[PDB]
């Protein structure tokens, strides 16, 4: 199908996995980072059924289903269910397999090395790939918003990890990692909704919990003027349509849910708030990387879409920072996937084609080659 | 009743064609419907959606 | 054949009450298709003229 | 024609028994559960007369014969009947020996074990069935209509059992039972016609009240309206001919009769009826298992027959179901003998050949074999 | 017949009610939260016969009535059978006038609000309480049981709470509530029994299990080795007396219902079952935390004095948790009381008195008070 060896890339998380070749502008297809199994004996013989189901399939047929992300908080640990994603993933949607072609996966500094050891390791030795590397988000969203300066806010489904880069260096002592996520997010918005007469506690009800979210919730930028609104009258409630015809109406719920990012006491961190380690990335480095950084606060990864973020966050960093600095948030529409396209960028420099671990390195050196090589 | 077997049974499955008409007529007007639906959700939606990102300016 | 009667008779007294429930579906199919149509491309796409007002400006 | 070993189905409930060879599209004859015996002296000699007549035999020697059913509520209790009935179904009608045919019976999930732990030791040590396979009828009921999703009705002679079935898994624990069959609707009717005039106590009149039942009942849509005109005009009476001439007219016994199904309390019976628990069966199930079996209302069994049942019960569930969900009743003509068709189906998959216990794996482990093979 | 101007106390849930005074170390009584109504047309006159029947009077009667309750898993739906409940349990049990006294309710604090904001204005608008106070339950259950820290599990007829507590502070991101609760083990049970050829179907049926479960259901200490026996010998049967003198004899099933706390899929959930969840609580807490919780797994409600459980609570627990670590279960004689008792203590505490909405407070505030003072 490809007419060139190019690179596959995929930002894979413990959410969603972005796939596609390098060279694009977007993931050909995208799926979930799931693995379904069935929680219930089959009752009717001839019925197919399968004894594992991943990504799409996992979620289509998810009403008898229990399903798990092997990846969680960042990081791999189901490596079984990870070479079935990685098989789905790239071959059977891209119709390429890795073995002629060079494979770009990613994650950030904090993020524990066995993750980036997987990662190359299962690439290496499941899929015989004739090179890997492993990506820091950061660097794929400033290269796909045109940028070398700025911070990299990726509040993702598992973790936050904030990662500052000045004119293509990282930081890595300004990494703020923090312990809120959409996953968490989700299960906030699970416990207010419970508030208001809806418990969701299986792995249906979470999805549908998820699909609120994603689709209702909102940021905004004054809750607490978005409160007294929402908490006072109808006029900011949504109906939500749960998928057996009841329906559920959020009010400041609404917003509460993403107001964990300026709140996170809320699922019980000892946090300020994305706009706290936004702002802390920034003061834990030099003042003459400082003002850039500032100036270019990036939006990318997950959450990014929720309505009122960008400019949620510049003021509430605005608010932060010292004055008569110029204080701005990069977000364009190319949000959640600039990671997935700075790898595509990235794949494909010819400057970056020296950048790669290949095979035979890979094979004489081990698993651990990925931290001596990466960054 | 040969007679009337025959007009019970003709009209019997002629209007069991008149079942199978109104029937596949529903079905028809169902998809219609669904589609009507479909559009107007994907209408509604795409302007909220669009709104939601155009609320501001 | 006067259970051939009696049955071609429920038949098509089947098919009467059944096309009668057809009837009544498809005038529900009839009206909500035309309530769909009516109200869903009226509103939606009343609200795509709003687009050619609200995203003036 | 049997040259092969065509497994044999036989479905043996409360009411009537259904039974040909696997690989057949219906049964080949009908044997309605019946043991007859002799209630009367004997005057004259050399009269043949038999201790016990069985199937058609007892109904056709009726008139001094007391009929005693060997099937309780789907149970088998009198087993030795069951044996007779066995030996005449298949040596006399479908022509066969079990000794050189695997053998499908059948009973509701909910059954107790003893059933299908003696469904399975008779056929083995007194038919000495080379194999057994002990079905559930709400799944054969699924193969015969095109279904591996639904709500399996079986509102038949014997209990009524209600269980939901997903992507051909069961859903056990939204199993809704109800002491609500065929049996009592007979009995009830037999007390409403002795309100006209005729009473009906003994079994030849208790055989009488079952036909009468059978093709003059339905349901209909609505019980009040239907009974505010039946019980005004004479143009909602229908007539039925007695055995010896007589004729009974009925009003609206005609529908108040099946009504027990909708309102059990006619039998005295804590129940809010078989729309109910089809309905309950959907909400107790997963919340993204719902809107498919909203969809998927399935038939099985008798009663299914009555007139405006299959728009009743399409209607009854829509008006308990919230809207926007689609609701819809399968009740193909394959009414009153999906079983039977189901288990010709499931008995001749290619996929079943495992699932049979063979008279080797039986005579080693004995009767509770059936639990470790069958379900 | 009290002799004090003290609080009353009254945990209401679904199952049964406890009531008495602040002050004591006990209720009353206990009454089943139950209102029930005739299911039969009277035919003698002059017979008394109430249109509903309250607690004891409900189960007394409960022949001829079908029984009802107002809490769905721990929410109040049913307003007015509580108001029944409320008065009688007040004015002809505990002999008070609530008008006299200030009362204290219970409830999980992840309840939906719904169920707090009516326990407070019926108590004020109905029964013109001079003061109310809806408790956390897990509060109620730490001063009975002598603690600050610990894991409250309530395990009740309802729902099961699970909740961690440090030095009198909650800990609600580790609340990993469930539901799956007694109301389910008891229909569980039913369905067992059937396959053991004891159907059950109606109120005074349901009621009958319960008690045999009540009296004759345990958890033990390995339930593989346990079904091993039970399930292959008479040695581990016990029978039980049903009323109409017949007798039911259980084995393994004695234990499968308990056994459905640990695995919940028996009854179709999905959950890694109340130890695994208590062990989470647990490990979701900070290090510094993990070492009190686990020394301290607090018993509160029913289901804690199943035979057994404290025992495999304890167990499990200790083979998930780290070494050095004591693994400790906490269940006094106070099980199932642990609520009531705590209920007692909360409301006569010095330090509680400023804690109490006052009618005044009430009338001027409207409902939604119980936000602003109980939680």
């Amino acid at each position: 199908d490809e007419d060139e060896t190019t690179a596959l890339v995929c930002d894979n998380g413990s959410g969603l996995v972005k796939a596609g070749f390098a060279g694009d502008d977007a993931p050909r297809a995208v799926f979930p980072s799931i693995v379904g199994r069935p929680r219930h004996q089959g009752v009717m013989v001839g019925m197919g059924q399968k004894d594992s189901y991943v990504g799409d399939e996992a979620q289509s047929k998810r009403g008898i289903l229990t399903l798990k992300y092997p990846i969680e908080h960042g990081i791999i640990t189901n490596w079984d269910d990870m070479e079935k994603i990685w098989h789905h993933t790239f071959y059977n949607e891209l119709r390429v397999a890795p073995e002629e072609h060079p494979t770009l996966l990613t994650e950030a500094p904090l993020n524990p090395k066995a993750n980036r050891e997987k990662m190359t390791q299962i690439m290496f030795e499941t899929f015989n790939v004739p090179a890997m590397y492993v990506a820091i988000q950061a660097v794929l969203s400033l290269y796909a918003s045109g940028r070398t300066t700025g911070i990299v806010l990726d509040s993702g489904d598992g973790v936050t990890h904030n990662v500052p880069i000045y004119e293509g260096y990282a930081l890595p002592h300004a990494i703020m990692r923090l312990d809120l996520a959409g996953r968490d997010l989700t299960d906030y918005l699970m416990k207010i909704l419970t508030e208001r007469g809806y418990s969701f506690v299986t792995t249906a009800e979470r999805e549908i919990v998820r699909d609120i979210k994603e689709k209702l919730c909102y940021v905004a930028l004054d809750f607490e003027n978005e409160m007294a609104t929402a908490a006072s009258s109808s006029s900011l409630e949504k109906s939500y349509e749960l998928p057996d015809g009841q329906v559920i109406t959020i009010g400041n719920e609404r917003f509460r849910c993403p107001e964990t990012l300026f709140q996170p006491s809320f699922i019980g961190m000892e946090s300020a708030g994305i706009h706290e380690t936004t702002y802390n990335s920034i003061m834990k480095c030099d003042i003459d990387i400082r003002k850039d950084l500032y100036a270019n606060n990036v939006m990318s990864g997950g959450t990014t879409m929720y309505p009122g973020i960008a400019d949620r966050m510049q003021k509430e960093i605005t608010a932060l920072a010292p004055s008569t600095m110029k204080i701005k948030i990069i977000a364009p529409p190319e949000r959640k996937y600039s990671v997935w396209i700075g790898g595509s960028i990235l794949a494909s420099l010819s400057t970056f084609q020296q950048m790669w671990i290949t095979k035979q390195e890979y094979d004489e050196a081990g698993p651990s080659i990925v931290h001596r090589k990466c960054f | 009743l040969s007679d009337k077997l025959k007009e019970a049974e003709t009209r019997a499955e002629f209007a069991e064609r008149s079942v199978t008409k109104l029937e596949k007529s529903i079905d028809d007007l169902e998809d219609e419907l669904y589609a009507q639906k479909l559009k107007y959700k994907a209408i509604s939606e795409e302007l909220d959606h669009a709104l939601n990102d155009m609320t501001s300016i």
